[PDB]
RNA sequence: AUUGGGCGUAAAGCAAGCGCAGGCGGAUUGAAAAGUCUGGUGUUAAAGGCAGCUGCUUAACAGUUGUAUGCAUUGGAAAC
RNA sequence: CAGCUAGUUGGUGGGGUAACGGCCUACCAAGGCAAUGACGUGUAGCUAUGCUGAGAAGUAGAAUAGCCACAAUGGGACUG
């Protein structure tokens, strides 16, 4: 299963918004307690190192909608080269095609953005692709296939959106590019790459 | 003409057999795993062509040649004085 | 100053008519810049024991020196038949060690390191051995001073 | 000890033994001989089925089977689950695994095989004890 | 005839023959003596570069090429550097 | 001169020299004596030129029979020795031989190892300079 | 447990001695060069491992180029 | 598992083999191997390699490739 049905259940327990900030943005008296009958008081009485390593892992990967072996493969790929392991890892986790679509703001949610990629509504480098696990390099153009523009949602998405500094796009022409490699501080700070990278004694 | 030869100084045991003598060589090699330096011995056969009578305790050399017989495969080429 | 505990132990001495349950705790104190100390104390309750251990550790502190965030020469810690090894890891590998070893090295403001547990695994002996191995580190500038080859030799 | 001594007598490994040897040996007909090819799990035909008591720390009435493999070996076995369908010389299938409470017993019947029908009315994890998924 | 011949070292649906000099009584893609370039009959526009140095050594001391090798030697010009030198 | 004491050499020269240094370091001794040998003389020379110990004098009697060498160990005004740990790798019956590319580095270069390749005893760093390997005598740091 | 363990009380120093073969072994000089190091050449099939590149919509993968390791011969070094 | 080996070791003339050769043959001799492991029992096709490891090395010799041996079992020879 590449899709997880429930999304707010992750934001509650993990204490981190899967979206930008709208996971617990006062939606129906939004809470922060862990899901289930036992959310009364279990704050911290056995919080161990392995627990926080798992927690950081889950905050990092389900936010991108990735599975375990796929992300292990991503680690094996990023270990091939030489450089700062954490920054390179997070750059790889940022180079995914569906992630770039959200950075373009073509979809309200990353979950929605991943769906356009599968159906072929996203065209990359003049050759259409339908795989969300593409690794992109700087200077790659992205277009909306010049087809299926008349989505009542894509217009509501590309109209208003926060474009990060490390990428640039044109709203009207539906054309963008991957300008440069993002910096750690330019992304949400609730992800400590060190714990995830040092928990991998697997390889 | 890439013919070869093995410089193996040996210790002839005896010429007891008919016009044939046994040469003993103490090769030094390195132990395969424990890295120590040890020596092993193996008997070599040769035939006394007639010019010399290699008695007990002489030290000689060994050269390759055709198989003159079963288990007798090397002959004398160069000889150094007795002991 | 993170004061991350390592192993609390439930100890008790017998007495006529009852068992004097007075458990003890162990703490590690480090300023993440070179200050390191440890302290073991006992009390009847968790907070009292924790406070006593922190006071004992912070009262007796001792310094360590950092070169590129790592040990620079391999050293083995011989103490109480429980050996701990340190090695000069290259800059990319990051922190890898056991429980108590990771606690000590992380609170020492350190970085990348290579360790391997030897002998027993009782936390107090591991702490003693690791501290001994890290303080017998003889600085390159020190041997430069005590030799005639001070000029980068 | 000294290097000059281990050359004469090299070291010898411990050579630990298998946890369950019955499933490893096998023998054919037509010049029968043992070939010990470490097969994962064999089957067998039960010969004696009864109950026995466990050792000191526990207390129960555990049901066991004295099954005979495809070869001539006889091995004790524990019958898991709620009840059993062992039927006095009915063929079954086995699987390794040690039980602390029963000395000698070092095997389990895989429930869901030829005759040993799986535990009925078991809906927790449904995989061990050979249970089918109930209708939705 | 030590025969310069093609070897299907490659994956299914995507063959990749490597021109090689091997004895006639040897199976496909087996042991060989020397390697002579390769062929990729999926990529077009002169995708058959070879060594051209030791191939002449092979032909000049006895080697019968195969029909598929004919184009791979003619397009580069091996015949036009071999036939007259043969005389 | 006028040592007024009988001194003898233990055994193979490499082990004999190291034990005296280690024991003197541990007991805070300053002067020791031992029988002389050109291997030991050369290793003491390279040791003193690597700045690990004070004066050594090789002494001969009023004849050509016996030669002995006495060497003082480097100290400080605060009485801390320069020698920290000595360990011999070469050993009778365990002759160790490493090529140039496998030349060891003692405590990340902080220590000094004695490697007599072809020109007598000769330090590991100048061994890398001359890129010649051979016998490995002992680690000193 | 060669690197990488131990034998007082935890398993383990034979009851002791005479001892051949074996291992080890004082100082100095000479030669040889068997060990030791190093230079050249030959070889160590191909595929695979490692690094880079290309091609499969990207990986799995395939191809592509370099890559270790030992052996034999030859020329020197003389510290052990 | 302490002796094993009687074409077993050597020579002389001959035959035979693509060729050297106790491979065989007539004669004369009694040697050869073995504690640095012969002979015998049991097991196993060997290797490049897969897996694990940090490394020495452990592990099975999957796919594939090189070599070896076989084609119900035991022998014989023709053509080439």
């Amino acid at each position: 299963m590449k899709y997880t049905g429930s999304i707010f259940k992750r934001s509650r327990r993990l204490g981190f918004s899967l979206l930008e900030n709208n996971k617990e943005f006062s939606k129906g008296k939004k809470r922060k307690t862990i899901p289930g009958q036992h959310g009364n008081r279990f704050r911290s009485s056995t919080m161990s190192g392995y627990a926080q390593q798992l927690q950081e892992k889950q905050r990092m990967q389900y936010m991108y909608g990735i599975t375990d072996k796929q992300f292990r493969r991503l680690f094996r790929l990023v270990l091939k080269q030489r450089g700062n392991l954490a920054v390179n890892l997070f750059r790889v986790l940022e180079s995914r095609l569906d992630n770039i679509v959200y950075r373009m703001g073509f979809a309200p949610t990353r979950r929605s953005a991943r769906q356009l990629v599968n159906h072929g509504h996203v065209l990359l480098n003049d050759r259409t692709v339908d795989t969300p696990s593409i690794i992109l390099n700087p200077g790659d153009k992205v277009r909306l296939k010049a087809k299926t523009i008349k989505i009542p949602i894509v217009k509501a998405a590309s109209e208003s959106g926060v474009v990060s500094p490390f990428v640039e796009t044109n709203n009207k022409t539906f054309e963008g590019t991957y300008v440069r490699f993002p910096e750690r501080s330019e992304l949400p700070a609730g992800i400590n790459e060190s714990y995830v990278v040092e928990w991998y004694k697997r390889l | 003409k890439r013919n070869q030869r093995k410089v193996l100084i040996g210790i002839v045991k005896s010429t007891k057999n008919a016009k044939t003598a046994t040469v003993q060589v103490e090769s030094r090699f390195k132990h395969p795993l424990y890295h120590k330096s040890v020596v092993r011995h193996k008997k070599y056969q040769a035939h006394n062509e007639g010019e010399v009578l290699a008695k007990d305790g002489d030290k000689v050399q060994i050269v390759e040649t055709r198989p003159l017989s079963a288990t007798k495969r090397f002959r004398i080429a160069k000889i150094i004085e007795r002991a | 100053f993170e004061e991350r505990i390592v192993k609390l132990k439930r100890i008790s001495k017998t007495t006529k008519g009852g068992r004097n349950m007075r458990f003890s705790v162990l703490v590690v104190v480090g300023n993440r810049k070179g200050k390191i100390g440890y302290g073991i104390a006992k009390a009847l309750e968790v907070p009292n024991a924790i406070k006593k251990a922190i006071k004992a550790a912070h009262n007796s502190l001792h310094t360590i020196e950092i070169h590129k965030g790592s040990i620079y020469h391999e050293v083995i810690g011989r103490s109480g038949a429980s050996r701990v090894l340190l090695k000069p890891a290259p800059q990319g590998t990051g922190i890898i060690a056991g429980g108590a070893i990771r606690a000590i090295i992380e609170l020492a403001g350190y970085s990348d390191i290579y360790t391997k547990n030897l002998g027993r695994n009782t936390p107090i002996n591991m702490i003693h051995a690791t501290m001994d191995g890290i303080l017998k580190q003889l600085s390159p500038r020190r041997v430069a001073i005590l030799r005639n080859k001070n000029l980068n030799e | 000890a000294t290097i000059a001594q281990l050359i004469r007598k090299p070291r010898k490994k411990k050579k630990v033994k298998s946890k369950s040897p019955a499933l490893h040996y096998n023998l054919n007909l037509l010049n029968k001989k043992v070939t010990n090819v470490y097969s994962p799990l064999k089957r067998g035909v039960c010969t004696r089925v009864g109950t026995m008591t466990p050792k000191k720390p526990n207390s129960a009435l555990r049901k066991y089977a004295k099954v005979r493999l495809t070869n001539g070996f006889e091995v004790l076995t524990y019958i898991p689950g709620e009840g059993h369908n062992l039927q006095e010389h009915s063929v079954t299938l086995l699987r390794g695994g040690r039980v602390k409470d029963l000395p000698g017993v070092r095997y389990h019947i895989v429930r869901g095989t030829l005759d040993t029908v799986g535990v009925e009315k078991r809906r927790q994890q449904r995989s061990a004890y050979g249970a089918k998924k109930p209708k939705a | 005839m030590v025969k310069i011949r093609l070897m299907r070292m490659g994956r299914v649906h995507y063959p990749t023959y490597r021109i090689v000099a091997v004895d006639s009584r040897v199976k496909r893609d087996g042991k060989y003596i020397a390697l002579i370039g390769h062929l990729n009959p999926a990529l077009k526009e002169n995708k058959c570069k070879i060594d051209e140095a030791v191939a002449l050594e092979w032909l000049n001391k006895g080697a019968k090429p195969t029909d598929t090798v004919r184009s791979l030697f003619s397009q580069t010009g091996l015949w036009k550097k071999f036939v007259e030198s043969k005389k | 001169i006028t040592t007024t004491k009988p001194i003898k050499a233990h055994f193979d020269p490499v082990a004999d020299l190291l034990t005296k240094i280690n024991n003197a370091r541990k007991a805070k001794l300053m002067t020791v004596t031992t029988i002389a040998s050109k291997l030991k003389i050369a290793i003491l020379e390279i040791l003193v030129k690597e700045g690990y110990l004070a004066n050594f004098q090789v002494l001969e009697n009023k004849s050509k029979t016996k030669r002995i060498v006495t060497f003082n160990l480097k100290y400080t005004q605060r009485r801390i020795p320069s020698i920290n740990g000595v360990k011999q790798i070469s050993k009778p019956g365990l002759r160790i031989y490493r090529p140039f590319e496998k030349l060891p580095l003692v405590l990340n270069g902080l220590g000094i190892a004695i490697i007599s390749t072809s020109d007598g005893v000769m330090t590991d760093k100048v061994a890398r300079l001359k890129k010649i390997g051979g016998e490995i005598l002992a680690y000193v740091w």
